[PDB]
RNA sequence: GUAGGAUAGUGGCCUACCAUGGUGGUGACGGGUGACGGAGAAUUAGGGUUCGAUUCCGGAGAGGGAGCCUGAGAAACGGCUA
RNA sequence: GCGGUAAUUCCAGCUCCAAUAGCGUAAUUUAAGUUGUUGCAGUUAAAAAGCUCGUAGUUGGACUUUGGGAUGUCCCGUUACUUUGAAGAAAUUAGAGUGCUCAAAGCAAGCCUACGCUCUGUAUACAUUAGCAUGGGAUAACAUUAUAGGAUUUCGGUCCUAUUUCGGGAUCGGAGUAAUGAUUAACAGGGACAGUCGGGGGCAUUCGUAUUUCAUAGUCAGAGGUGAAAUUCUUGGAUUUAUGAAAGACGAACAACUGCGAAAGCAUUUGCCAAGGAUGUUUUCAUUAAUCAAGAACGAAAGUUGGGGGCUCGAAGACGAUCAGAUACCGUCCUAGUCUCAACCAUAAACGAUGCCGACCAGGGAUCGGCGGAUGUUGCUAGGACUCCGCCGGCACCUUAUGAGAAAUCAAAGUUUUUGGGUUCCGGGGGGAGUAUGGUCGCAAGGCUGAAACUUAAAGGAAUUGAC
RNA sequence: UUUUUUUUUUUU
């Protein structure tokens, strides 16, 4: 179940038993990873990457044509961001909701979601410390999380 | 979270064998699930059992014969040697005459009269009669 | 013993509900326990609906009507009988009487 | 529902200690306070008889249960000791010498006699059943 | 229908469809592509049948669907095919 | 840790200088034991529970400490010194 | 449990019963599945912390060499664990032999009387953990992987050494060889994205009748309250009527076996601020997870400190009734309080008297949110409302036993002597007692942690009959 | 919906 909630959902992703692109598509390997490329230095996340890819260009997974991941591609063109997306989104959760606890000093629930964000955002930093993704004197401080940032 | 997936096997088959289904639903696949099975299987506790490919652990479906009393894991897996075996047999086994304790060893997984025939020891996985 | 499955209330799903004031004797009794009946009656009595509308001082009117919305305590709405205390299979029927 | 962890043998093993203090018998033969009570983990004590009593019996019997106050030579602790057999408390005299033993319930009540723990086995060296038969006499002094 | 009365292996392709897509015997999308081209402009796009953004024709810049909770709704002029 | 003294000999065993180290919820440190340890004893489906001062093995003591001569061997006590 | 003047139970006689040269009486084992690892309990018998986070600890999805031909044999980094071996005082224990007259014992002893013999015997087994050595490589534990600073062949420059140009090194580059080197994406988890949904939270901001008070106006004799009265208000006009103003609470009806939230809890409108589940997803990472000592956040009502408010109701208090009494139940007037702000308090039958995560397990109809499909209407603007068929998630309900249970009952309180998925807390007959003492928190009230002496044969749970 | 308190020990 959800890791911080009672919630239950199983919505998600059904991959295809189907591993190789479809005829239709025409684009070459070398073009998608321009094309990535592109986007990320345009200022796009592996994710947004993806689903513009696959709502816009026809490429419903770029492994498919690739045979590499969208992050990995990045990493081998110099453009992965210095933190992994999932989490700088949890920083910058955490930043907007220490901002409205900054005026709400009566919002006990912001207090509480607060606690958990920053529950997640350590959980992450250790994992990706463990994997050596973020160098060891890594560490998530509240007062300058703004500036990461 | 999913710790044992050949218990949940095992329990289904077991919760299925008690329901009279003819066949059971084993998800997700294991290679020592597939041990266990063919050991079943050796004995004739269990009619054929298919393997399905889905770019994933897997899934299997079992035929079940009606002749499972049943069936079960033993966790932790604890270390018999060819001295325990005779111990675990007189609390697990309903009588001498039948029954069988999976075993892995080094020389693989296999019932504890074939571990004795071999006098080789290991880890308890679990029963079935 | 446990003797109702639902504790003698309706609350599902939630963690306090507000109270009422027994219409009667004005204790407080959560609302989703309170034993409510909505009463609509004519304001003029079928004994003087007659009387009443002879002395009508229009050619034609409609006499109104009255709702009430009693919410009562378990001790008044027995005591005053509103509900009674049923056998043990009885008690599981929920349907309004007839 | 129980630890089963493989390395989980440290756990069991202290919550199972842990756990053993609720037991009573645990509790009593483990705590140290049979050196306080007034046998001190003796299964006899000598004493001075101070004064004969009477208790009243529990409901729903009726009688006078006929004891002795003796002080035990050992630690000084007074104590209550039923004098059991008929007419048996005749044998048993102010600052006579009085061997005392339980009254069978390892210290708890025994019968309808309310707060005794003890019985008097021998008086003045010689015991209770042989003066209760006449095989043996009191001595005289 | 009883377990009995059916096999696990074989199962009815209405049985298959009307299931979970990740419940299925073999994990299926329900989602596929479609080229989708406008009322006037000869261009041809493809287009993601769940769509999470406002796909725009390059040509005339028009956009073709409109994100929604499920299948994205294409305009009224546009229209779609099934490619697969 | 370096260099010495002492010892039958290794070693902070002790001395001088140097460094800040060493142990700890995987329970240090502190306290209790009517605690000498073991070989073993009682009861025995199995697992277990309780006991072990006492004749065999190892340790310690000779009213409580401390010091020491003799001697291969003692900090001896049916040896000495306070 | 016997004994209250007909005592199988006391004191005695007779007789009888058990053991027997023994038997009775006053720490410890078994019985005890009443300490439960094997192997106990936690809805009502004693019991799951009010709720969530979270470090130690424990636990943790799948995936990497199978097969035939033949015949033990041929072909395509560190550990746990298990097999075997050595060694591991006696005594004791098990056990072989042996007529101490038998036996507990002992290690004796046996033939024949030979100036003797049996080389007479005085075996063997067991022995946790830990250590040593050895075969196996299933199941597991730790470390590593991809910025190539990677493996390997050859060769160019640099730095030092030995046995009789050479051997051994230790570095810096050129060239070549290669399938050149990354398992998948869990009906695990996290994150992104899309339309939604909610009485989730905070701030600000509209509305509502009602209550009380006040102002204006009208009328006159009662009004109020009770079972009945009285206290009480009333010609200085009570109660009642109309209009208006002010104050503070409260958000009816809609409103439900409905919704949201971790719980507590949350119901007038609109705006702002962050937050969230579910759904959809051929988007992203790739094990990042589960549960949790210590340690933390929130936590009804009452209560505390100080302001602001103070309509209503209303602990304390004062009166009127009732009563044998009535310090109450009923009525009348009221202080603290009830509301809000700042700071504390941390407890409730904080309940589902029922921990969390995961798997399986009968049927049925409703309902909330989202989504997919079909179809026909709408005093409407492709959409919304309704109709039908499905999927996912949620609050619940009805039937049923092939299940469980002491039952009451439970579709989870099932899959348990056919006992073992992972993990936290917690109970051991009833009282003394949630007391004493120590510690800690708090302004206080008290909270948390928490005994013993002593006492006792029952207390207690479910259900049946009767009686009331 | 005025008011209605009490019943020595054991045993049958
Ligand atoms: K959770
Ligand atoms: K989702
Ligand atoms: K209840
Ligand atoms: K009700
Ligand atoms: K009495
Ligand atoms: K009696
Ligand atoms: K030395
Ligand atoms: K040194
Ligand atoms: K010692
Ligand atoms: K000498
Ligand atoms: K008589
Ligand atoms: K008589
Ligand atoms: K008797
Ligand atoms: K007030
Ligand atoms: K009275
Ligand atoms: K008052
Ligand atoms: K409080
Ligand atoms: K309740
Ligand atoms: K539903
Ligand atoms: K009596
Ligand atoms: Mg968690
Ligand atoms: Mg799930
Ligand atoms: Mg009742
Ligand atoms: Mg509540
Ligand atoms: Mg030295
Ligand atoms: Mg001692
Ligand atoms: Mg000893
Ligand atoms: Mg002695
Ligand atoms: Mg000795
Ligand atoms: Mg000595
Ligand atoms: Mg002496
Ligand atoms: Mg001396
Ligand atoms: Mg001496
Ligand atoms: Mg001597
Ligand atoms: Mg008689
Ligand atoms: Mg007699
Ligand atoms: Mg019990
Ligand atoms: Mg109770
Ligand atoms: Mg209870
Ligand atoms: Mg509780
Ligand atoms: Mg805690
Ligand atoms: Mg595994
Ligand atoms: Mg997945
Ligand atoms: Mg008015
Ligand atoms: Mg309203
Ligand atoms: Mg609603
Ligand atoms: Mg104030
Ligand atoms: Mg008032
Ligand atoms: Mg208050
Ligand atoms: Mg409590
Ligand atoms: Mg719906
Ligand atoms: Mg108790
Ligand atoms: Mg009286
Ligand atoms: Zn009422």
């Amino acid at each position: 179940g959800r890791m911080h909630s009672r919630g239950k959902g199983i919505s998600a992703s059904a991959l295809p038993y189907k591993r190789t692109p479809p005829s239709w598509l025409k684009i070459s390997a070398p073009d998608v990873e321009d094309n990535i490329c592109k986007f990320a230095k345009k200022g796009l996340t592996p994710s947004q990457i993806g689903v513009i890819l696959r709502d816009s260009h026809g490429i419903a997974q770029v492994k498919s044509v690739t045979g590499s991941k969208i992050l990995r591609i990045l990493k081998a063109h110099g453009l992965a961001p210095e933190i992994p997306e999932d989490l700088y989104h949890l920083i910058k959760k955490a930043v907007a909701i220490r901002k409205h606890l900054e005026r709400n000093r009566k919002d006990k629930d912001s207090k509480f979601r607060l606690i958990l964000v920053e529950s997640r955002i350590h959980r992450l930093a250790r994992y990706y410390k463990k994997t050596k993704k973020l160098p060891p004197v890594w560490k998530y401080e509240s007062t300058t999380a703004s500036t990461l940032v | 979270v999913r710790v044992s997936v050949l218990n949940d096997a095992l329990k289904s088959m077991y919760n299925a064998e008690k329901r009279g289904k003819r066949q059971v639903m084993i998800r997700p696949s294991s290679k020592v699930i597939i041990k266990f099975l063919i050991v079943m299987q050796k004995h004739g506790y269990i009619g054929e059992f298919e393997y399905v490919d889905d770019h994933r652990s897997g899934k299997i479906v079992v035929e079940l014969n009606g002749r499972l009393n049943k069936c079960g894991v033993i966790s932790p897996r604890f270390d018999v040697g060819v001295k325990e075996i005779e111990g675990w047999t007189a609390r697990l086994l309903p009588s001498r005459q039948f029954g069988y304790i999976v075993l892995t060893t080094s020389a693989g997984i296999m019932d504890h009269e074939e571990a004795r025939r071999k006098n080789v020891g290991g880890k308890v996985l679990g029963f079935f009669y | 013993t446990f003797k109702r499955r639902n504790g003698g209330r309706n609350k599902h799903g939630r963690g306090h509900t507000k109270f009422i004031r027994c219409s009667n004797c004005g204790k407080c009794c959560p609302k989703d326990k309170a034993i409510k009946r909505f009463l609509v009656r004519n304001i003029v009595e079928q004994a003087a609906v007659r009387d009443v509308q002879e002395a009508c001082a229009f050619e034609t009117y409609t006499l109104p009507k009255l709702y009430l919305k009693m919410q009562y305590c378990v001790s008044c709405a027995i005591h005053s009988k509103v509900v009674r205390v049923r056998s043990v299979t009885d008690r599981r029927v929920r349907e309004p009487p007839q | 529902g129980k630890t089963r962890g493989m390395g989980a043998g440290r756990k069991l093993k202290s919550h199972r200690r842990r756990q053993r203090w609720a037991d009573k018998s645990y509790k009593k033969s483990h705590l140290g306070n049979e050196w306080k009570k007034p046998f001190a983990g003796s299964s006899h004590a000598k004493g001075i008889v101070l004064e004969k009593i009477g208790i009243e019996a529990k409901q729903p019997n009726s009688a006078i249960r006929k004891c002795a106050r003796v002080q035990l030579i050992k630690n000084g602790k007074k104590i209550a000791a039923f004098v059991p057999n008929d007419g048996c408390l005749n044998y048993i005299e102010e600052n006579d010498e009085v061997l005392i033993a339980g009254f069978g319930r390892k210290g708890h009540a025994v019968g309808d006699i309310p707060g005794v723990r003890f019985k008097v086995v021998k008086v003045s060296g010689v015991s209770l059943l042989a003066l209760f038969k006449e095989k043996k006499e009191k001595p005289r002094s | 229908t009883l377990p009995n009365d059916v096999d696990l292996l074989n199962p009815p392709a209405e049985l298959e469809k009307r299931k979970h897509k990740l419940k299925r015997l073999v994990q299926s999308p329900n989602s596929f592509f479609m080229d989708v081209k406008c009322q006037g402009c000869f261009n041809i796009t493809t287009v993601f049948s769940h769509s999470q953004t406002v796909v725009v024709c390059g040509n005339c810049q028009t956009v073709l669907c409109q994100p929604t909770g499920g299948r994205a709704r294409l305009t009224e002029g546009c229209s779609f095919r099934r490619k697969g």
